[PDB]
């Protein structure tokens, strides 16, 4: 689909307003919210693999967040 | 009052040795350009026209399929043809179907089977590409002198429009009573409109990067084409199915405008039904003062009585609006005007509207002034009537150090390197500033190109932390200040 | 439930194409077959098509001259025939079979299309 | 799910989770859609004038959408072409022909 | 069979009659009739006010923009019961002799 | 818009092909193959950051994939 | 670049609505405003509006029964006058004025509608 390749990152914007900036701008973060909320069962693999594989706090909590955000995005 | 009330206004004070001054002209934005014994001006950017403009590319956003037509070979004996594979024109598709006894093959395997459909054109998405010479900027110079032009009947007396094109490198404006205004601008470089497309759907445009323009994965045509019937990549709009493995099916996907209009997310709408009008963007300017004059030089003061017509009004740039009316002898003389502290001993504001003159004896002359922070008199006319108006200004003076930083750091992320020269006067600091800040920005653009706001927010947090926890001090630092100028570009983007 | 097209008057050395439209039913369901029959003369078989899966196979006298095919979108069959002679002068039909290997029991039939080769 | 002429069988919480205004299904006048500000964008260029326009046809989007739903017809009748069905087979009264 | 819907979702609207309301800067937001309207989008916004706009104050003035929804195509997410399902199963024996 | 929610996961799928499932197979990964192909500057910071906050080579792997997969999905 | 409803009869207690029309550069630029002028009267201003902004401010004496109101859609604007009676019996007038509160010139007027409350 070409609603999957926004126009966001193109390094063209102005003091103008984009198109859907007011809308656009938490919708990704609106998405995966709501499937970690209709998806309790993944955040919870994400966790204890991040927690497995994370050495550190940092890295865990670093896996953990992209694990959540790769979800969705993938589907 | 078009330059006052816009919240975009930003004051320039001085000149060059030169007696000139460069200044970045946004759509949105105005600028007051003010210098000691100088006329103080508004410059409004209002109009970015692009002319003659090429097609580039036409991309399919509905179509309808048509002619659909099957062909099979059946098993172990090669491949179905049909006569439509060789019209491109038709989208034709391979796949494999069960065949035996019944279907009517005498072999029992999978079979070959291709279906061809006539794939039509009925909504277009065209991109077009103008180039640098044409692009015509329109300017509108105010002189801000407290006296304005009701709409109709202006014919320049008082607020002139210049049309900027790359033709003509000085562009001169005649104001009435203040000399003539030198503008020397670049067109070239406001907006590198080779890698923009002027795209085009459907009563709509936007002004899209050239390169995301071309990876748009939907049908298109060369922009060249004229028969207009050989779309390709058509696949990316139609749809092939064999369920079961049974039969081979064709159909056309949905129309694609709205998913189009979720993908321009992020592109400036611009105005492409007559004329190809952009009100995106800025402009580079370098402002001559040589041949400027005050129009009320040469004047005397008015000693008559002065009347304020409608009440004070503070704006939003931290000035005060004041419409007084003369009412005395000597229309044609400049009015007595002082802001001094509570014991009227030091002068503590300045003029906005410097030099402000009566022209006729019962015309409002409104006056734009900047009054200190806290207590203050205005104080306009001679002593035998003098309006002795006292202010009071909310903020502090701290407050709007940190309100100009903030305003100076949202222009360094709108304008790149080009925010070095808003208000510079030649300067080795800022060439050098500059400088620097091209290639921070070269290598930053290309570190973070593509990426959304919460990806560089997300990258700035990491690298804050990876200098946080970093043993050496050089590295630290420079990591820490690398994050908090990601993190604040993440939270100032997409706007 | 089978209509065909209508009568046609063609020259000598032409081609000439023969819309025969089915129903969905019979389009999906069964196969159609192509017979002429010259004037005076016995039946002669063509060929024939499965529309569903547009594999068209034809007698050994006819490969080369003769094409048929089917239109999806419309539940259309056509039998295009090229070098058209005085021989080739005769009636056309389109009958509606099984698509098994097998059975060519011809329980419907058009009302034919007389391909008049000569000049009126 | 029917769309124009095509039908799928898809999941009810996805369905219900869909960002497109929706009837609740027992409306005959329309006029009463929930989520309309999905299907239209406000934009105030600047600071000047503020606009509202539609999205466009979410047709296109709403099939990208639809990628891993199995479709099925709904034109004459709701027929499902997808699926199992588990049966337990009783051969007691089933013998051979003409042993 | 009997399949029951529980939304309409609309995939294409438009817009029909777009009203606006300001309300001078330091004067709080604006109101429109239609702002309580279901058949009606509506959003707040500022706009920049002064003497040249025709406000007085100088400020930033609230702003609300309306139009009428309307929906021009929808998808019906219909539903049915699972009493309401039908299975069609052939059973053939397998015999020699020609179907 | 509707199409960042594709119903993919959802289980319900049959021995049936599903709608547009050939296309869908591999969509996203092209999509991500472009964006790495057109932004190869982001692509190296993820590396690098994915080397310094890594601290087993298999952890600098799967942050790498994981930042450069939500890089272009993140919108 | 002004045109005005049709001259309309109402009646005592009623309400007349009058339009116009404005050519789109009168909307987004201009302003506008409604003045009456009940036959062998002077002028009359009833109120005005920026049809970009909305906002319609009226003249104390027809505060709470006149109505403006703008259609951005269609480029016009409305008059709403409620309660008519025998003097309200005069020809409307709309003129477009710059947006700024200082310049209140007209030099477009509508045509004039006539309002006239009576029976016959
Ligand atoms: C498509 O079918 C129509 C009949 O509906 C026919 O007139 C036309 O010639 C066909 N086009 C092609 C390319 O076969
Ligand atoms: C929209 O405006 C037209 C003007 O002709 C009016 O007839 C209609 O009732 C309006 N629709 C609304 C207010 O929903």
């Amino acid at each position: 689909s070409v609603a999957l390749v926004p126009h966001v990152g193109m390094g063209l914007e102005t003091r103008t307003e984009t198109w859907m900036s007011s809308e656009g701008a938490w919708k990704h973060a609106q998405r995966i919210e709501t499937w970690v909320l209709r998806h309790p069962g993944f955040t919870i693999m994400a966790a204890i693999l991040a927690y497995t594989i994370g050495t550190t706090y940092f890295q865990r909590v670093l896996i953990f967040i992209l694990l959540t955000a790769v979800a969705p995005s993938m589907t | 009052m078009r330059c006052i009330g816009i919240s975009n206004r930003d004051f320039v004070e001085g000149v060059s040795g030169g007696s000139w001054v460069d200044i970045v002209l946004e759509h949105g934005s105005c600028v007051t350009t003010m210098a000691k014994n100088k006329p103080t001006l508004d410059f409004e950017l209002i109009k970015t026209e692009a002319k003659h403009p090429a097609t580039l590319r036409k991309y399919c956003i509905e179509a309808k399929l048509t002619n659909t037509t099957t062909a099979s070979r059946c098993p172990t004996q090669g491949e179905p043809s049909l006569n439509e594979e060789q019209d491109k024109r038709f989208v034709c598709k391979h796949s494999m179907v069960d065949r035996g006894w019944g279907n009517g093959c005498g072999l029992f395997g999978k079979g070959g089977i291709v279906t061809c459909a006539m794939f039509t054109c009925k909504k277009n998405m065209e991109g077009k590409i103008v180039q640098p010479e044409n692009l015509e900027y329109t300017i509108v110079i105010t002189p801000h002198s407290g006296e304005e032009n009701a709409v109709g009947q202006d014919t320049g007396k008082h607020g002139k429009e210049i049309k900027v094109t790359p033709q003509s490198s000085i562009t001169e404006a005649e104001l009435t009573g203040y000399g003539t205004v030198t503008m020397e601008c670049s067109p070239r470089t406001g907006l590198d409109f080779n890698e923009m497309v002027l795209l085009q759907m459907e009563n709509k445009a936007w002004l899209v990067h050239r390169q995301w323009f071309l990876d748009l994965p939907l049908p298109w045509l060369p922009g060249a084409d004229t028969q207009g019937s050989n779309w390709i990549q058509k696949e990316t709009l139609v749809t092939f199915k064999n369920p079961h493995a049974k039969k081979q099916d064709v159909v056309v996907l949905g129309s694609q405008e709205g998913a189009m209009h979720t993908a321009l997310t992020g592109a400036t709408e611009i105005q492409m039904s007559s004329g190809n009008l952009l009100f995106t963007g800025h402009l580079k300017c370098r402002l001559r003062m040589d041949k400027l004059q005050l129009k009320g030089m040469s004047y005397s003061m008015c000693t008559g009585k002065f009347k304020v017509v409608k009440e004070i009004a503070e704006t939003q740039h931290g000035t005060i609006v004041i419409r007084v009316q003369y009412e005395g002898d000597g229309s044609p003389c400049k009015i007595p005007f002082e802001i001094m502290d509570l014991e009227k001993r030091h002068v503590l504001g300045r003029l906005i509207t410097v030099n402000p003159i009566v022209t006729e004896k019962d015309s409002p002359v409104n006056i734009e002034a900047e009054p200190p922070f806290g207590d203050s008199y205005i104080i306009i006319g001679v002593e035998p009537g003098q309006l002795k108006l006292s202010w009071f200004k909310k903020g502090s003076s701290i407050g709007q150090m940190f309100e100009t930083t903030m305003r100076g750091a949202k222009r360094m992320a709108i304008l790149g390197d080009t925010a070095w020269d808003f208000g510079s006067l030649g300067g080795v600091f800022t060439s050098i500033g500059k400088a620097l800040h091209q290639v921070f920005g070269a290598i930053y653009g290309a570190a973070f190109s593509g990426v959304s706001w919460t990806m560089k927010i997300l990258i700035g947090v990491v690298i804050t932390w990876i200098g946080m926890n970093s043993r050496s001090t050089s590295l630290s630092v420079s990591l820490v200040l690398v994050g908090v100028v990601t993190l604040y570009l993440g939270v100032m983007v997409q706007a | 439930q089978l209509v065909e097209s209508g009568a046609e008057v063609k020259k000598p050395g032409s081609s000439v194409k023969v819309s025969c439209k089915a129903s969905g039913g019979t389009f999906n369901n069964y196969a159609i077959s192509w017979v002429r029959q010259a004037p005076g003369q016995g039946l002669e078989w063509m060929g024939g098509i499965i529309p569903i899966f547009g594999g068209a196979n034809y007698a050994q006298k006819f490969q080369g001259r003769v094409t048929i095919t089917a239109d999806r979108s419309t539940s259309t069959v056509y039998m295009e025939l090229s070098g058209l002679r005085s021989e080739d002068t005769a009636v056309y039909y389109c009958a509606r079979r099984p698509q098994s290997i097998f059975d060519w029991n011809f329980d419907l039939w058009g009302r034919g299309t007389l391909v008049t080769v000569s000049s009126a």
